[PDB]
RNA sequence: UGAACGAGAUUCCCACUGUCCCUACCUACUAUCUAGCGAAACCACAGCCAAGGGAACGGGCUUGGCGGAAUCAGCGGGGAA
RNA sequence: UCCAAGGUGAACAGCCUCUGGCAUGUUAGAACAAUGUAGGUAAGGGAAGUCGGCAAGUCAGAUCCGUAACUUCGGGAUAAG
RNA sequence: UGGUAGUAGCAAAUAUUCAAACGAGAACUUUGAAGGCCGAAGUGGAGAAGGGUUCCAUGUGAACAGCAGUUGAACAUGGGU
């Protein structure tokens, strides 16, 4: 069980795909909607849906 | 019953389009007897017969950009 | 007690689901009409013409998904049709749609 | 005129026609055979395609790549709550093949299996074994009856029983139960009939039928695609893109001579809704339906050794299309024929099953219980709340 | 006028015909023969009912390429469609027989429709325009009806 | 006038002729 | 020979792409069903095959296979259509 | 052939609106199968398809830069990047 | 005059809906309302060649206007440069 190196969520052994980087980085993604914000360099502290944005803004 | 011949003379009588002629749909008895250019004018002048205002062009949006 | 009214709230977006974008305001009009026959069991529905203004709001194709419309058969006391009853469907202007039931009114 | 390149064809000739199943409910054409040494069971067992997930187990077979590693892999459940019998065949077995000789009812038959003998069972009086019932009460009706039990034990070489389902532990729409002969392969004749005379109107419960770690066979009917062209019927090559009159089809469907079209050429129709009996569907969990044990209802299915949370076989919201699974289930590796909700022929396997992937014992270790109505994210409804907080509506 | 079948006994029938009739000859043909042997409050009823799409017309004869309805199994038939023009007409002339039954002072409540014939009446000449200028028929089909009614 | 059919299309129907006159290679080889 | 030019013929490369591996899904109009309306080509008779003989590739004759009302949507083997 | 509004924009381009006009082009309702005609997307690979990159796609406006071989010195040239 | 056959077909140019009126009869007419299209190289307003009463009013709904029609460039009667 990993979390997700996007939204920070929690990851199950049937769900989501693994990108592995030619530099040797794996980052582990909960869905495509996590996966192609990742791809577009989208900054997951700007993002309102992530956990970083809610450790950021203290919303927990 | 069909009104197309008032409806064209209200078009040259009040100087505008077929689109802008108002004619009253709870009297249209009393329009139906009007067959002549004289009683399309009568009709104006009983409020029958309305000239719709022009639709709404406002060039506001066009002045603010 | 056959001259009733009520007031109901026709979920249209689940009666166009599927509909082109060219029938879907149409046929909005068409499942209300299904549901005054459902509901008050007397054909012959008359859908006021303040109703046709509000499926029709927002063009033809973004109907909105759901409406306050008040059912009321009525009694023709008049022509020989028939039925001898008639339900006029007329629109009632709300803003939220959350917790409105089935009221009758009066 | 040879075909320069080799092909094989574009199907398999041993399953036509392609037309629609004449029955929705699957036909157990072949029972395993009868061997009297082996105790007295049933064979067959009717159940219910609730929906699909996945779990995780730790494989046991010395030599793999995958051996005592982790796997993810996709089961289906099939709520089967318990079956009713109703009735008992007695087949006696003629140079024309088998015989129904005698048929002996139950005395009481619910409402929910006569709704079976209707049509319209809402404008019909429930006349339906009102007179055969009678027969176990009048003293010309058991003499009678008791005849017919000794027809069987005398006659008869295959004695069958028939069993019907019960709908009202469904959230299906259908009120109206299946029924169906399950043949009893125990011992002698004699036996046979006396253990299913003492299963009349009796519950049997699908965990008495089949076992954990059981390959068996999945009987039904497939999923109806409707009229199809044979691009996807048979899955045949598209023509090229500059096609006249059409690019989906089969270009040449026959020779000049036979001046006939073959049966066997590809041609365009009715796909799906077949019926089919796919075999070797290892059994990985017999869950139990929600049941009252110390006052409080316990729905803990989908609970394993390694995993000891609270929860049902349900996933968040359901499963999709189907219900609320509150009965004994099956979970089986893989998929089986059928939609959602579709009824389910169980069968016992027709082969002896001691190859290394049958006698493999299966340990779950987690049941995936996210929701399937999208991308779940969360096991349980306390585990989703204690993630995300409180929110506005509370 | 004279008639197919003359009735067995005159005072106890009424007639009813029409000629050149603008109704499809092959759709009238078979609403006829559904009618045939049928009371006319039975008849009045199916007829009103094959307009509202309540009870189906078996095509026996001419039922090349037209559908199959679920409507067709009281008939013991596959094929089945509504003709709305052909029932009308029909309604039309089966209520100017019972016009002829109550002058005659016939029983209305009793009549039994025993002979409806279609024949075909002249064709009406319309043009079509095809393919590299041709021009071909666009004919009608009139229907000639005629029925006898008589008392059971 | 009880010939109102007739007497409104003889000014619209258009005599016709009786006939209208209207307006591969082929060649395979190794011979 | 040749700059410029070319809805001219041709070869390669880059880029691009369901051309393809290997298909899938969505939308509009058709097809489909119903109401009304309603043609045309075509047609000796007609219409299940195997083999044989035959004007040397039958649909009909010969010997066999055999053959069950009325039809719908498709289809493009055949009718040397 | 004659007259030719507002917005966007280089534009009598495309798109939207006003004046004016019309009722979707010789029919309607229901359904959303195959196969079509028209439109669109498709992971990974990128012409391996095919007589042939046919069809489709890529590129595209403007601004600031950078622009070879060759040449009839005009060009090539919106080269290319 | 048949079979074909009540079959092909009535599928180019986004789109209609509600109520009322007249009427034996309304998806198609008329009035009103709403939603749209043409978007000033118009589906706008006027001519030339050509057509020749198609113009206008009233009336008819029989044939025609490939569904219908209470409507028409149809038919009938008057008028009009
Ligand atoms: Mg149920
Ligand atoms: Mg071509
Ligand atoms: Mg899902
Ligand atoms: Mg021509
Ligand atoms: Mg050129
Ligand atoms: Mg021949
Ligand atoms: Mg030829
Ligand atoms: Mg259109
Ligand atoms: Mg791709
Ligand atoms: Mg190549
Ligand atoms: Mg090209
Ligand atoms: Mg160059
Ligand atoms: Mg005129
Ligand atoms: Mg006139
Ligand atoms: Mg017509
Ligand atoms: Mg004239």
């Amino acid at each position: 069980v990993e979390l997700c190196s996007f939204s920070g969520y929690k990851i199950y052994p049937g769900h989501g795909r693994r990108y592995a980087r030619t530099d040797g980085k794996v980052f582990q993604f909960l869905n495509a909607k996590c996966e192609s914000a990742f791809l577009s360099k989208r900054n997951p502290r700007q993002i309102n849906w992530t956990v970083l944005y809610r450790r950021k803004h203290k919303k927990g | 019953s069909m009104l197309r011949l008032q409806k064209r003379l209200a078009s040259s009588v009040l100087r505008c389009g077929k689109k802008k002629v108002w004619l009253d749909p709870n009297e249209t008895n009393e329009i139906a007897n009007a067959n002549s250019r004289q009683q399309i004018r009568k009709l104006v002048k009983d409020g029958l017969i309305i000239r719709k205002p022009v639709t709404v062009h406002s060039r506001a949006r066009c002045r603010k950009n | 007690n056959e001259v009733v009214t009520r007031e109901y709230t026709i979920n249209i977006h689940k009666r166009i689901h599927g509909i082109g974008f060219k029938k879907r305001a149409p046929r909005a009009l068409k499942e209300i009409r299904k549901f005054a026959v459902k509901e008050m069991r007397t054909p012959d529905v008359r859908i006021d013409t303040r109703l046709n203004k509000a499926v029709w709001a927002k063009g033809i194709r973004n109907v909105p998904y759901r409406i306050r419309v008040r059912l009321s058969r009525k009694r023709n006391e008049d022509e020989d049709s028939p039925n001898k009853l008639y339900t006029l469907v007329t629109y009632v202007p709300v803003t939220n749609y959350k917790g409105l039931q089935t009221v009758n009114v009066d | 005129s040879h075909r320069k390149f080799s092909a094989p064809r574009h199907g398999s000739l041993g399953f036509l026609p392609r037309k629609r199943c004449k029955r929705h409910r699957g036909k157990v054409k072949s029972f395993p055979k009868d061997d009297p040494s082996k105790p007295i069971h049933l064979t067959a067992f009717l159940g219910y395609k609730a929906g699909m997930t996945h779990i995780v187990r730790e494989v046991d077979r010395p030599g793999s790549k995958v051996n005592k590693k982790e796997v993810v892999e996709a089961v289906t459940v099939v709520e089967t709550p318990p079956m009713v019998i109703v009735g008992i065949v007695g087949y006696v077995q003629t140079p024309r093949g088998l015989r129904s000789l005698k048929t002996i009812f139950a005395e009481h038959i619910s409402d929910e299996c006569k709704r079976r003998f209707y049509k319209n069972w809402y404008k019909s009086k429930k006349k339906a074994f009102t007179k055969y019932c009678k027969k176990w009460q009048d003293e010309d009706g058991k003499k009678q009856l008791e005849k017919d039990f000794a027809s069987m034990k005398k006659y008869c070489q295959v004695i069958r029983v028939i069993a019907h389902t019960q709908m009202r532990l469904l959230p299906l729409r259908q009120k109206k139960s299946h029924l169906m002969e399950i043949q009893v392969n125990g011992g002698t004749i004699a036996e046979k009939v006396d253990w299913a005379r003492e299963k009349l109107e009796q519950q049997v419960v699908i965990g008495g039928v089949f076992g954990q770690d059981e390959m068996i066979d999945v009987i039904g009917v497939t999923k109806g695609k409707g009229y199809k062209g044979v691009t996807s019927r048979w899955h045949t090559k598209k023509l090229p893109r500059k096609t006249h009159r059409g690019l989906r089809k089969v270009a040449c469907i026959g020779a000049w001579h036979p001046a006939r079209v073959a049966f066997s050429v590809a041609r365009a129709g009715q796909k799906g809704y077949h019926h089919r009996t796919e075999i070797n569907k290892k059994i990985y969990k017999i869950g139990q339906g929600y049941h009252s044990k110390d006052g409080k209802l316990v729905k803990n299915n989908a609970s394993t050794d390694y995993d000891l949370s609270d929860k049902s076989i349900n996933p968040l919201g359901g499963f999709v299309h189907y219900g609320e699974v509150k009965n004994d289930f099956i979970m089986l590796k893989g998929c089986v024929i059928g939609t959602k909700k579709r009824v389910l022929t169980l069968r016992k396997s027709l082969l002896v099953q001691t190859s290394r992937r049958a006698l493999e014992k299966i340990d779950l270790k987690f049941i995936d219980t996210t929701s399937k109505f999208g991308h779940g994210r969360f096991q349980t409804v306390e585990e989703k709340k204690a993630f995300m907080g409180p929110l506005k509506k509370d | 006028v004279r008639y197919s079948l003359d009735p067995e006994n005159p005072t106890k029938s009424c007639k009813a015909r029409g000629s050149n009739l603008r109704v499809h000859f092959k759709n009238t043909r078979e609403t006829a023969q559904a009618i045939k042997g049928m009371h006319i409050r039975k008849a009045t009823k199916y007829l009103k009912d094959v307009t509202l799409k309540k009870q189906c017309v078996p095509f026996r004869r001419y039922n090349g390429g037209v559908g199959r309805c679920a409507q067709a199994k009281q008939w013991d038939w596959t094929q089945g469609r509504w003709p709305k023009k052909s029932a009308n007409f029909l309604l039309h002339m089966l209520k100017n027989a019972e016009s002829n039954a109550e002058v005659k002072g016939l029983d209305v409540d009793s009549l039994v429709i025993e002979h409806i014939q279609v024949n075909k009446a002249p064709k009406m000449r319309r043009r079509t325009y095809r393919a590299h200028g041709r021009i071909n028929p666009y004919m009608s089909s009139p229907c000639h009806i005629e029925m006898i009614l008589t008392e059971k | 006038h009880d010939f109102p059919g007739e007497a409104a299309q003889i000014a619209h129907q258009k005599p016709r002729p009786t006939v209208e006159k209207i307006i591969l290679i082929q060649q395979p080889r190794r011979c």
